[PDB]
């Protein structure tokens, strides 16, 4: 409730929309109703077109009500778009992810399932290294170049969590 | 055996080795790097200096 | 290191035999001549102060 | 005649605002020409290693 989701439109509008580059947005375990609310808010801004297909954002979404897996994978979805814009293409990506803690908070939901001893904190032992794997990807590489925007969730204002 | 090849029968590679180019070119510059660069040089400035 | 490391025809050759045959301009004064000047003209008017003085 | 003494030694310094411009007029002529040396310097040897690099 400290404005998040507020700052990263703000930042959707101004810099998409002075962008040239094929954004992306990747809802990951977030509501749905901020998914729509986006998606209208991108329609009636030009961004998305349903029409003569000029449209420059791609939209990946796993919102909170799915299940662990895809609220784990949908960063990598998202990525993976990003990812072939970036390579393929040579264009410069903007990639939106809210929210990035999702990810994280996605694997422990699963780790005790898969018979891992849970580290410090209730946390998956494989933390450090799924987050080095999947961020890793997201980076400006001499091939073309990513601006990445990330809301990352702290939970109760810890900060050290 | 490449006499009349020049990539050794590729019919590839082309469509990212416009992109590498492209690449390379542009963070080396804009203009064109075959050709000489011609010079247009500056004169520093002054003002008046004596006593007003 | 550029003569025995570039495949393209000649083309460091005319480079380089337009380097040697560049003429850069030297800066020219045009500024220091105006304020010797200057000074000639302050130091008539000290040295007539001091004959005062 | 100490005051006015003082005012001759004085004038007779005044000579060092004309040699401070003309110290600056000397550097910055001399600081132009060396900054048209490398950069003509190193654009030629950039357009060289550009044919190197490809
Ligand atoms: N830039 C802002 N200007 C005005 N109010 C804001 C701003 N950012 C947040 N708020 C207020 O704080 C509330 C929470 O915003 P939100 O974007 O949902 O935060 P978070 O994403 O961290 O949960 C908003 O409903 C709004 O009332
Ligand atoms: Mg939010």
């Amino acid at each position: 409730g400290v404005g998040k989701t507020v700052l990263i439109m703000e930042l959707i509008n101004n810099v998409a929309k002075a962008h040239g580059g094929y954004s992306v947005f990747a809802g990951v375990g977030e509501r749905t109703r901020e998914g729509n609310d986006l998606y209208h808010e991108m329609i009636e801004s030009g961004v998305i077109n349903l029409k003569d297909a000029t449209s420059k954002v791609a939209l990946v979404y796993g919102q909170m009500n799915e299940p662990p897996g895809a609220r784990a994978r949908v960063a990598l979805t998202g990525l993976t778009v990003a990812e072939y814009f970036r390579d393929q293409e040579g264009q410069d990506v903007l990639l939106f992810i809210d929210n990035i803690f999702r990810f994280t908070q996605a694997g422990s939901e699963v780790s005790a399932l898969l018979g891992r001893i849970p580290s410090a904190v209730g946390y998956q032992p494989t933390l450090a290294t799924d987050m080095g794997t999947m961020q890793e990807r997201i980076t400006t590489t001499k091939k073309g170049s990513i601006t990445s925007v990330q809301a990352i969730y702290v939970p109760a204002d810890d900060l050290t969590d | 055996q490449t006499s009349g090849g020049p990539v050794d029968a590729s019919s590839e590679y082309q469509q990212e080795l416009e992109r590498e180019l492209f690449k390379l070119k542009q963070m080396f510059g804009n203009a064109d790097m075959n050709t000489f660069p011609t010079f247009k040089f500056e004169d520093p400035k002054f003002e008046v200096i004596e006593k007003p | 290191y550029y003569k025995a490391n570039v495949a393209k025809a000649g083309l460091v050759d005319d480079f380089e035999k337009k380097f040697n045959a560049l003429k850069v301009p030297v800066p020219e004064d045009k500024y220091t001549a105006q304020v010797d000047a200057e000074e000639k003209e302050d130091v008539k008017s000290c040295a007539e102060w001091v004959s005062l003085s | 005649i100490d005051t006015e003494k003082s005012q001759q030694a004085l004038v007779q310094k005044r000579h060092y605002l004309f040699d401070v411009q003309r110290n600056n007029i000397a550097m910055a002529l001399e600081v132009t020409y060396r900054e048209r040396l490398y950069r003509v310097y190193k654009e030629v040897k950039n357009r060289l290693d550009y044919h190197i690099s490809v």
